[PDB]
């Protein structure tokens, strides 16, 4: 046995490209559609629970994700893929970050763990790039809220608004005409849910639809009174209910 | 580096005519207290070799399941198992030999004193020492403990050098190892009544007797004893 | 053309060798089933003794993973008893390390995190099998969770894995369209188990004897498989209404 | 601590006290002593609590290792067990411990590894510091194939003894009964054992 | 022998109104005989301030150690690191050799440029955190600062009453210890401005 | 340090003085020894006072990456089986003696582990040097069926046996209170019976009393821009 | 194309081309069976006297493992003495830690586990071997037969190696006639007569039969070797039966 | 080995190092220089246990050499320092410590400044304007305090060093054979060789 | 085995080449340009972002320039992800320095190391290379004001002036039209953003385009500042030097 695979499965093809790389971002075109988008006072993350069967009760399947108290993760392609580096994004914040300074990291420092994991997958022997493209949201005290793409190849951008999947290219310029930087958090998950119809097809509801929102510390979840610095985590998954109440006002 | 813990007294054997005989009581002490009182420190290796073992009882075991995986391993791919290709005294002997040098020397050693006795192919007689040391040596009579300070004096009359071998029998030989487990028995302050025997001869085998005990004691000479001057 | 021999991107994006380890799953042409009741979690899976000089109490694709879970797989024997083996392992070490019994979705979610693995590195192929994990957790209730070659894995109400895995759902999924409730509404496992195995013999279109088929039953703090005569005493009272 | 098992005519009875001390000091005057490992197989703890406490854990996860793949283990393999981890790290282990269990095949049986990690199978056992004080009692007083009132009486008198002498020992009487109609725990308090 | 006071020396820390102190004195021995009068004790990083008490070698090492980190911190945050912050740090770095310590009492002193508040922490040689809201004290002649820190300490000082108290302390606790003294420097420490203070003091 | 468990009706509760001393000398004197390995899992650490802040950090830190792994809420079994073999393998060099207490989905529990890696169940525990203080008054006062209101009087008296009595315990005592279907309360400094009192004198000096060498402004700011 | 150049590679139908090619060199061997009777198990083998100067009776080829069980082979012979050594180290490492023998089903896992993992990678081959073994433990009597895919399952007869066809039809001519059971002195004068007839498929070179039995009332649930009377009573009844 | 000593004056450095090696009972040489130049301006006295101080000396030494040659440039006095205090902090922590104590006498030619700096096997370093490691500085800095000056020509610095010796000379136990005395300065290294 | 699928990612060609190498320094050149040039009174680097969007977030952005330490920073002409590790190895390195000798890395120093770790990937190991050209900007007391290149064979050189990725050819040449020894930063600063304005393959040059630095000692006496330009005052020395 042993790894014998020490060398790069990526490499650089006579054009300059690098082939899995690329092929890594033709399966994040094919996955479903996500999205984000900063207001001044959160930002908001969504996407469609596509259930693979009826049967199959698809609130099990988390596409969006808790990172730390106030970072939360959405992504589009392979669903696995994702949730192992959502494990892998969890642990990271914590053994290179809250054991060293005794806080959560910023945003972007996460962002850039999980970047170098992905990079990593580029570049190391006997492995092939992950097969997604996440969008990170976050708060911080210092950086107040930010967005983050972060690809295959380990590149990451931030943003004021974004898709990737499958209709990107129609929802980023849906999110074009419709940001500004005026926004607050409900004219968002507004934007957001009008966004996310059009790459919809079937049923569009609280059920069918995966919405999270990095906003106002949340005193209610922390789970335990007596520590006045300590008033709660700003990420909040959005309930069914929520999701449906917003939509006739839609 | 460790202690021995709950032990064995001693073994003792010696060689006759036609092949050899060992003993070794039925205690296992916990210091001074008399805890397990059926414990087998005989234990016989195929129809040829019983292996005595004193000192560590949890050593005794792990080192009766090294010769029982011995006796395993030999008859693998081995047509002629029970024939000729059978584990010898002196194979047996030499394996532990080995094992109880190399841990002696790794500083972990098996806390025993064993005496290896049985009859070769050839039909000649195979008594040998080794202990946690690893020290080695053969004789006439081989005695552990106490037994070499007190079976051993008593033994060697009966067998005193090579050439008194054949001329010991079998009965002999048995009546001075059974005389000298009783006088273990009144000087030993860890020895049990109750003890094993194994004859293992040329001609007749491997004889192996169990709950053997010692008999026709002197103390009637206590009852005139009084005071202590 | 390397792309389909390893576990790395086709042009499309694709993985082939998950591809085909998904068609290796159906090479035993057997069909399982699994539903949950109120109390409990039974799984049903076809049995196929071709050879008469088979023993035939040797042959199962149901494995006892601990006390609480019991898994069903699809695919071939050896990379089953590979992931009956490994689940048995991790079921032991998490109740060691935690101090409470690994729940049947976390042991789903690490067997899939595993197979996950084998679709990234390149030097471990995919095991060619479908997993079906049931308990009834102490938190959950009746569980059924499947994992697969991709990694994949999600909760059910009730599912179907096989050849003929399709008419199994349909009809499992036209049941609880009427009833519309997440469950079977019984009181007891024997008649779920009896409600499955009518449910797969109305899809399959097949009649069932007591050797053709083998059960799994799930419930607070154990699971079990039935015997023979267990699964008689099913078959009989299902023919008698 | 003051700890015995004794098999008899349905099966086995493992017996505790359950005083803790940390000098003269009682740290715990209601501790468990009599732990699982599997479902008929259980053992009386002696030495180092935390020795015993990590043993016992690392046979639990064994046996049920060992069930899921091979079904229900023998008490001599849970014996074997106890044993592999006590032998080979007796430079570092101060445990003393009873193994008892309950097979339909075999039924009651008692196995005692003392601190160097020997094993001894007996019909009963005694260990522990309180243990000392009784060798006498129990040997005059113990008889084969009891019944089980007889010998929920024979180590309620020992422990009794045991307590009254050794002052490492005290608190309640625990004892769990293992025979093929289940699992039956037994509890004994000052005031009824110390008139005895 | 005992690591901690083969080289000898003080720090105190103390809070005032919008303000924090830090002081130490300047002392290097080897055991009896004094090596160094210039040896200053306290660092900063940004507007963070770190006395270090204890083995000079170990002072010496940490201080390039938070140097080496906080640079880092720096690079990768875009912003300088608050008090808050690096005192886990201390704390994690400490720990990190719980069974082969840096002999060592750190003190960490500062102003949360964000909240604005005034903060000290002092620490074990293994890293626990001790956040008094007062004062903290480490060296060789602690138990003196302690003694005098009780007495004379006062909340709500003003920067400029905060330096009498402090320098006292410091001065009159040195003079009781045979390895402390030779010169003593007080940092007062505000928001935006940090005033460093040599005292004149006894040279034996 | 005393601290003590207390187990009542729908939950548990624990307590601990605020006292930390370095051998006679108190370093801190309202120190905080209510620790959170997680929202509803809460232990209070006697002993080596680094040594039960971070093996705390490190189990909570692990047990909250464990709730995210398993989509559960934390039980103290979990948090238990993980402090003892951490501290058993480090065969007490480790100085962590801990009581851990928590509410859980399995209910409410209390235990005790101490630095070599054993544990204990129990209605009432006490660790630290005040504990024997501790123990005196919840052997004479603890009964089953306690009410909240009675666990936390029980909770803190034994806490101030050993803030009188033992001289490693002092000033003021510190409750949590975990009760089932709840946020865990936290109650820092819940009794204050050391104030100081007011001094004689004020010490205050007069500015320019001390003699100063020289003065110089600190450059804390980056290196400026033109 | 191409799928079949590299162990552990699915083909476009799910197959791993490298362990059917090792069945080849499995069907290539010679004939080996094992009959499970009443209270035990036999095992025998076609043993090819490729010359005269092959020393009769000496290159044995059935192996035991432990002392309990036994096992036989057809195909690559150093394979099959490779998974042997493995069982060996299975079986040493179960008792040393467990104290009782290996049960049959216990250690017929080990083995396939063993060879299942010779199947996950390139970088190792298949074993080119079907192994038929068994022997009593605690439950009774057990009879199982692995292929190079690390697939196994319990037998009440079975076959394999070039002559596995004609075994078969024997094998279950057995399981029909005799639905109460067969016992060990009979299923060992089966097993020769079963070699006897499926040595028809190597009919070119004359053979050598080799039996070995494990039986509870016969050989104290113990290995051995059949020798001497016993073993020409058998190859007499054989031998009666082929004419 | 026994007495180093050191002095920085004006525009120069001077280090003071005795001759004898005594091995228990005997003294086996009466001329040894307990000295290596790292750089053209880096001169690096040493003293502590047997065999370790020569090892230490050289592999400094060594080190000192290579990154000369690699940068084409000599590293300053205080770089080097740095870069001998971390070996010795490194040092202390390992399975056997070398037990060296060293004087670093440098001029930097970039600053035009003389530079003394002292550090012990603990990796303690202090930059002094005049030091000593052991005993030494027990019979000599009572003379230094009162007589030295920051603006000394090299030649005072000398005499006031003769003095040291002197005392030392008088009131020691040991019979040091005397010292090894060279200055540092901006032409680089000499040995005065009467002394 | 596994031999099958080994591309040798550290092979000569016939012609000598390192293919990897070669095929990297392509992916490059397709990269946005980056150029740095050095004045007497400090460094200028200018660098053009990759065709963006408007709903990028620019203020809280780099992708370009990146700070090494507080005397040295780098230019990035590539694969931002490679970079990124490269630039944090380069950081640990300038602070392992400080560390040792109590003093700031040498820049040069500094960029022999990293181009020793690029060199490492294609001569051992089995691994592809870094897609990555750096120009770094340092100044320290030894050399002053200092500009470098380093690509993925390892190889590093020293420049006056100089651009990375996409266009160098054209870049250069109108470099090396204009470029005078005794130029000025304020006058280096207008030649980098004429030099992307013309060799840009973009229709024009705006602010959200750019990434801009200066390193001056132009920081109060005897010391040195770096100068991240933030979108606004690239907006500002857009207009200043006429180009929108
Ligand atoms: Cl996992
Ligand atoms: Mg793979
Ligand atoms: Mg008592
Ligand atoms: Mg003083």
């Amino acid at each position: 046995m042993t790894d014998r695979y020490s060398f790069s499965l990526t490499t650089f093809s006579p054009s300059g490209k690098l082939g899995q790389i690329d092929y890594a971002l033709t399966a994040v075109k094919q996955g479903v559609t996500s999205l984000g988008i900063k207001a001044t006072n959160g930002v908001v993350i969504a996407t469609e629970k596509k259930s693979s069967s009826p049967l199959a009760m698809s609130e099990t399947l988390s596409k969006v994700s808790l990172l730390t108290p106030d970072i939360g993760a959405v992504y589009s392609g392979m669903g696995p893929d994702y949730r192992v580096l959502v494990d892998k994004s969890r642990k990271v914040a914590h053994t290179s970050y809250k054991r060293i300074y005794g806080e959560y990291p910023p945003t972007k420092l996460l962002v850039s763990e999980v970047a170098k994991i992905m990079q990593e997958a580029t570049q190391s022997g006997g492995v092939r790039p992950f097969g997604v493209s996440l969008l990170i949201a976050g708060h911080d005290e210092f950086n107040g809220f930010s967005l983050y793409q972060v690809d295959p190849s380990g590149s990451y951008f931030p943003w004021k608004a974004t898709a990737i999947g499958k209709g990107s290219v129609a929802a980023k310029t849906f999110l074009e005409k419709r940001w500004n930087d005026e926004l607050e958090l409900e004219d968002a998950i507004h934007i957001a849910l009008l966004t996310l119809k059009e790459s919809v097809e079937g049923e569009f509801n609280g059920d069918t639809i995966e919405l999270a929102i990095i906003g106002d510390e949340n005193p209610d979840l922390l789970g335990y009174t007596g520590i006045p610095t300590d008033k709660g985590p700003r990420f909040r998954k959005l309930t069914s209910q929520e999701i449906n109440d917003r939509l006739e006002a839609l | 580096t460790q202690q021995p813990i709950v032990t064995g007294t001693s073994v003792i054997s010696m060689k006759y005519d036609n092949g050899v005989i060992i003993a070794a009581d039925n205690l296992g002490s916990y210091g001074s207290l008399l805890r397990f009182n059926g414990v087998e420190r005989l234990i016989p290796v195929g129809d040829n070799t019983v292996v005595g073992i004193s000192g560590d009882i949890s050593d005794m075991q792990h080192i009766e399941r090294l010769l029982k995986d011995l006796v395993t391993e030999n008859a693998y791919d081995n047509p002629l198992a029970d024939a000729e290709e059978a584990l010898e005294p002196s194979y047996i002997f030499e394996y532990l030999a080995t094992v109880m040098y190399q841990r002696r020397s790794k500083m972990n050693p098996l806390w025993n004193a064993i005496i290896v006795a049985g009859v070769q192919s050839n039909g000649d007689q195979f008594l040998r020492y080794v202990n946690l040391l690893g020290v080695t040596y053969s004789s006439p009579t081989l005695a552990t403990g106490f037994g070499a300070h007190m079976a051993n004096p008593l033994l060697r009359k009966v067998v005193d050098r090579e050439s008194d071998i054949p001329k010991t029998t079998v009965q002999v030989a048995e009546e001075a190892i059974v005389n000298a487990m009783r006088v273990l028995y009144y000087r030993d302050a860890r020895s049990s009544r109750n003890f094993s025997l194994a004859i293992i001869d040329k001609n007749t085998g491997l004889t192996f007797k169990k709950n053997l005990q010692v008999e026709n004691m002197k103390w009637d000479f206590a009852k005139d004893i009084k005071g202590y001057g | 053309g390397y792309d389909r021999h390893i576990t790395i991107f086709s042009p499309e994006g694709r993985l082939y060798q998950v591809e085909y380890a998904f068609k290796a799953t159906n090479q035993t042409n057997i069909n399982s089933l699994a539903v949950r009741g109120k109390d409990c979690t039974v799984v049903i899976s076809q049995k196929k003794v071709p050879d008469k000089l088979l023993d035939p109490t040797t042959v199962s694709y149901i494995f006892c993973i601990s006390r609480t879970i019991g898994m069903v797989v699809n695919g071939p024997i050896p990379d089953a008893r590979n992931a009956a083996l490994r689940a048995k392992a991790e079921a032991a070490e998490f109740r060691y390390k935690y101090g409470y019994d690994m729940p049947c979705d976390v042991l789903a979610k690490r067997m899939a995190n595993l197979s996950q693995i084998y679709t990234q590195r390149a030097y471990m192929r995919p095991l060619g099998v479908i997993l079906t994990f049931v308990s009834v957790d102490e938190e959950l209730g009746p569980s059924i969770y499947k994992t697969d070659p991709a990694g994949y894995y999600v909760g059910y109400k009730a599912t179907a894995t096989g050849p003929k895995q399709q008419e199994i759902t349909t009809n499992l999924e036209n049941h609880f369209k009427k009833s519309k409730i997440d469950h079977i509404n019984e009181e007891s496992w024997e008649k779920v188990v009896e409600f499955a195995i009518t449910h797969m013999i109305d899809a399959l279109g097949t009649e069932f004897s007591k050797n053709d088929l083998e059960v799994g039953v799930a419930t607070k703090d154990k699971f079990f498989t039935l015997s023979a005569e267990n699964i008689e005493e099913r078959l009989v009272a299902i023919a008698e209404q | 601590t003051s700890i015995m098992a004794v098999t008899f005519k349905d099966g086995v009875i493992l017996g505790a006290d359950s005083r803790t001390t940390t000098g003269a000091y009682i740290a715990n005057r209601v501790t468990d002593k009599l732990t699982r490992v599997h479902d008929k197989i259980w053992c009386c703890r002696s030495g180092s609590a935390a020795d015993t406490q990590a043993i016992a854990d690392i046979v639990q996860y064994h046996l049920e290792l060992y069930t899921s793949q091979y079904g229900t283990p023998s008490t001599e393999t849970a014996a074997s067990v106890f044993k592999e981890l006590c032998y080979e790290n007796k430079d570092n282990l101060t445990a003393g411990i009873i193994v008892a269990g309950y097979d339909d095949k075999n039924k009651g049986e008692v196995y005692t590894i003392p601190l160097g990690g020997s094993v001894h199978k007996l019909p009963y056992a005694i260990a522990g510091s309180g243990s000392t004080f009784i060798y006498g009692y129990c040997d005059k007083n113990f008889r084969e194939n009891m019944s089980k009132e007889e010998t929920v009486d024979f180590i309620k008198h020992s422990l009794s003894q045991a307590i009254k002498w050794d002052g490492s020992s005290g608190g309640v009487i625990r004892m769990v009964v293992l025979t093929a109609a289940g699992v039956e725990r037994l509890i004994f308090y000052p005031d009824e054992y110390e008139q005895l | 022998s005992d690591p901690s006071s083969i080289n000898g020396g003080i720090v105190v820390a103390m809070t005032g109104k919008d303000c924090v102190a830090i002081a130490c004195d300047l002392r290097l021995g080897s055991q009896s005989l004094g090596v160094s009068n210039k040896f200053e004790k306290i660092f900063h990083y940004g507007h963070v301030f770190l006395g270090i008490t204890g083995l000079a070698t170990d002072v010496t090492t940490l201080n390039e150690m938070f140097r080496y980190k906080t640079n880092l911190y720096k690079l990768k945050e875009e912003r300088a690191i608050e008090p808050e912050t690096f005192t886990q740090l201390v704390s994690s770095s400490l720990y990190e050799r719980r069974f082969g310590p840096y002999f060592v009492g750190p003190v960490v002193a500062g102003i949360n440029s964000k909240s604005g508040k005034p903060f000290i922490a002092g620490f074990d040689l293994i890293g626990c955190i001790d956040e008094a809201k007062d004062f903290i004290v480490s060296g060789t002649a602690s138990d003196q600062l302690f003694g005098m820190c009780e007495s004379l300490y006062e909340p709500n000082l003003e920067p400029e009453d905060l330096f009498e108290t402090i320098s006292q302390a410091l001065l009159n606790a040195a003079d009781r210890d045979a390895l402390s003294g030779w010169g003593a420097v007080v940092y007062i420490i505000k928001k935006d401005e940090v005033v460093k203070r040599y005292l004149k003091m006894r040279q034996d | 340090t005393t601290i003590v468990g207390v187990k009542f009706n729908n939950g548990v509760v624990i307590a601990a003085d605020t006292r930390s001393t370095q051998g006679p000398i108190v370093a801190d004197k309202n120190c905080a020894k209510l620790h959170r390995i997680s929202p509803k899992i809460w232990c209070a650490g006697a002993g080596t006072a680094a040594d039960t802040e971070a093996v705390t950090q490190l189990i909570g830190s692990n047990i909250e990456l464990h709730s995210l792994y398993t989509s559960r809420e934390p039980r103290v079994v979990s948090a238990l089986q993980m402090l003892k073999q951490h501290l058993f393998k480090y065969q007490g060099h480790i100085g962590a003696y801990l009581i851990v207490a928590g509410v859980d989905p399995t209910g409410s529990h209390l235990f005790s582990i101490d630095a070599h890696g054993s544990t204990d169940v129990g209605y009432y525990l006490s660790l630290g040097s005040g504990s024997l203080a501790a123990m005196a008054v919840l052997e004479s006062h603890w009964k089953q069926d306690l009410t909240k209101e009675e666990a936390i009087k029980l909770a803190s008296d034994a806490i101030q046996a050993g803030i009188w009595n033992d001289l490693g315990s002092g000033s003021n005592v510190d409750v949590c209170v975990m009760e089932i279907g709840k946020d865990a309360e936290y109650l820092r400094n819940y009794l204050t019976p050391n104030v100081r009192e007011e001094k004689q004198k004020s010490y205050k000096f007069p500015r320019g009393t001390t003699a100063v060498l020289k003065e110089s402004i600190v450059n804390i700011c980056d290196i400026q821009e033109e | 194309t191409g799928y079949d150049l590299s162990n552990s590679v699915f083909s476009p139908d799910g197959r791993n081309f490298q362990v059917e090619y090792a069945v080849k060199a499995v069907e290539n061997g010679t004939t080996s069976i094992g009959i499970k009777c009443n209270d035990g198990v036999v095992f025998a083998v076609e043993k090819l006297i490729t010359s005269k100067l092959l020393v009769p009776q000496k290159n044995v080829k059935i192996q035991v493992v432990d002392r309990h069980i036994g096992c036989v082979y057809s195909g690559l012979i150093p394979d099959g003495r490779h998974l042997v050594n493995r069982g060996r180290e299975e079986a040493a490492s179960f008792k040393k830690l467990y104290k009782t023998p290996i049960p049959i089903p216990a250690f017929a896992d080990r083995l396939g586990q063993y060879v299942q993992a010779h199947t996950l990678y390139n970088s190792v081959r298949p074993f080119g071997v079907s192994t038929i073994f068994g022997g009593v433990d605690k439950n009774g009597a057990h009879l199982y037969m692995l292929e190079p895919s690390g697939s196994y399952w319990g037998y009440k007869g079975a076959a394999t190696g070039k002559g596995r066809q004609s075994a078969k039809a024997e094998l279950e001519k057995l399981v029909d006639h005799h639905p109460e059971g067969l016992s060990a002195r009979e299923a060992v004068k089966q097993a020769a007569k079963i070699i006897y007839l499926a040595h028809e498929d190597n009919k070119e070179k004359d053979f050598e039969l080799e039996i070995s039995w494990c039986s509870l009332s016969e050989t104290n649930g113990l290995h051995k070797f059949v020798k001497g009377d016993l073993l020409q009573e058998a190859i007499d009844f054989a031998q009666k039966e082929i004419n | 080995m026994d007495i180093i000593l050191g002095i920085r004056v004006q525009d120069s450095v001077i280090l003071a190092s005795s001759k004898a090696v005594t091995r228990g009972i005997s003294v086996l040489k009466d001329s040894d220089d307990k000295t290596r130049q790292l750089s053209p301006h880096t001169l690096m006295s040493f003293a502590g246990e047997a065999g370790d101080t020569v090892q230490f000396a050289e592999y400094i030494q060594a080190n000192i050499q290579l990154y000369s040659i690699r940068e084409d440039y000599e590293l300053s006095p205080q770089a080097v320092s740095s870069f001998v205090r971390q070996e010795l902090a490194k040092s202390i922590r390992s399975r056997r410590p070398y037990q060296v104590n060293v004087l670093i006498g440098g001029y930097d030619k970039k600053k035009n400044k003389p530079e003394l700096y002292q550090i012990d096997y603990l990796g303690t370093k202090v930059e002094l304007p005049y030091g000593a490691h052991g005993y030494s500085g027990f019979y000599t800095f009572s003379l230094l305090d009162h007589h030295y000056r920051p603006d000394m020509t090299t030649e005072e610095g000398l005499d006031l060093l003769k003095l040291c010796v002197q005392e030392l000379e008088k009131r020691m136990p040991m019979d040091f054979k005397g010292v090894i005395v060279k200055i540092v300065d901006k032409d680089g290294i000499r040995q005065v060789d009467d002394f | 085995g596994s031999r099958r699928y080994d591309s040798r990612t550290t092979i000569f060609s016939p012609e000598g080449r390192l293919y990897q190498v070669e095929y990297a320094l392509e992916s490059i050149s397709h990269a946005g340009t980056a150029i740095g040039i050095m004045a007497s009174d400090g460094i200028v680097l200018a660098a053009e972002r990759k065709v963006t969007s408007t709903l990028l977030e620019q203020d809280t952005s780099t992708e370009k320039l990146y700070k090494l330490n507080d005397k040295i920073a780098v230019a990035v002409a590539g694969l931002t992800a490679d970079a990124e590790i490269l630039i944090n190895t380069a950081r640990i390195h300038a602070q392992n320095y400080l560390k040792t000798y109590n003093e700031d890395i040498p820049v040069e120093i500094l960029v022999r190391r990293l181009s020793d770790i690029k060199q490492g990937y294609t001569q051992h190991g089995g691994l592809r290379p870094f897609g990555v050209s750096f120009i770094y900007a340092g100044y320290d007391d030894r050399y002053g004001y200092q500009l470098y290149t380093s690509n993925p064979s390892g190889n590093y050189t020293g420049w006056k002036a100089i651009s990375v990725g996409a266009n160098t050819s054209a870049a250069q040449t109108l470099l090396q039209m204009d470029y005078k020894d005794d130029m000025k930063v304020d006058d280096a600063i207008e030649l980098a953003l004429k030099t992307l304005s013309k060799t840009t393959d973009s229709s024009a040059l705006t602010y959200d385009r750019l990434e801009f630095a200066t390193i001056r000692k132009g920081a109060n006496d005897g010391e040195v500042y770096q100068k991240i330009f933030k979108p606004q005052e690239i907006k500002d020395i857009l207009v200043k030097t006429g180009i929108t």
